[PDB]
């Protein structure tokens, strides 16, 4: 009850520190490049991409969520905690080159991120044992002169989304699991 | 109806911009079958409104144009 008190103010503390230093909003994303091939019912889509100038807009708003969750096994405190931004949203932004046949576009694209959450670890005999920012609830794909009725859309939206699973959320990981390391193990 | 004559007329125009932009990647028959089977799709999705079976790789644009269509019948 005491020990979950601590772990939350000292989580607290490392979440200010992080977001009173810059390069945690915005966020710089190294750009990133892919081939993808999509079935669009009798469509077969096969074509190149390119994300340059990605910036993650939002992270500020990082707060804990609800208490530490503490157990004591062997004279070693295990706390493992949960901290998001669910109530506003984290924003992508990034230019979109595209490649499919004869369309070789560039585009603005705002990617919107639902319930962005980190999970956490931690021992006490602070160490820090584990960190990753949870696979995406949603992503939600703004592709500049794209209907959402576009069959382009929908592959450009899938694979973005694909992307953001996978490089977006490595990248993230890179950027916050040593800040934390750093803050919380002072 | 003037209110589903304008959703209809600037959901042909929509449809027409798609097709332009996929006659740029595919060859013309092919995106003539997919405009037919989506607005084969748009029809049974208007009629229910007014299950639905959805072809494969067509399950995006039903979710899309419930989206659209709501959006759209909100601004009205
Ligand atoms: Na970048």
């Amino acid at each position: 009850d005491k020990i979950t008190e601590e772990i939350n103010k000292a989580i607290d503390d490392a979440i200010a520190a992080i977001e009173q230093s810059e390069t945690i909003d915005p966020m710089k994303v190294p750009d990133h490049a892919d081939k993808f091939e999509r079935h669009v019912g009798i469509l077969d889509f096969k074509g190149e991409l390119a994300m340059r100038n990605i910036e993650a807009r939002g992270l500020k708003q990082m707060k804990r969520q609800g208490d530490a969750n503490v157990k004591g096994e062997e004279g070693i405190v295990k706390a493992h905690l949960l901290i998001g931004v669910h109530d506003d949203i984290v924003s992508m932004e990034y230019d979109l080159a595209y490649k499919l046949g004869d369309l070789h576009p560039t585009t603005h694209v705002i990617s919107d991120i639902q319930d962005f959450v980190v999970a956490l670890s931690l021992e006490i005999p602070i160490t820090m044992t584990s960190f990753e920012v949870r696979q995406f609830a949603n992503v939600v794909n703004h592709i500049g002169g794209l209907s959402i009725l576009d069959p382009i859309f929908g592959v450009l939206s899938d694979v973005l989304t694909a992307i953001f699973q996978d490089t977006v959320r490595k990248e993230m990981t890179k950027v916050l699991a040593p800040a934390f390391k750093r803050e919380l193990e002072k | 109806s003037p209110k589903e004559e304008k959703f209809k007329k600037k959901l042909e125009e929509e449809l027409k911009k798609i097709r332009e932009r996929l006659l740029m990647v595919f060859d013309e028959e092919r995106v003539e079958e997919y405009m037919k089977i989506m607005k084969e799709v748009i029809e049974k999705i208007l009629e229910n409104r007014k299950k639905v079976e959805i072809p494969p790789g067509m399950e995006w644009f039903y979710e899309n144009f419930l989206r659209y269509y709501d959006y759209e019948e909100e601004k009205l």
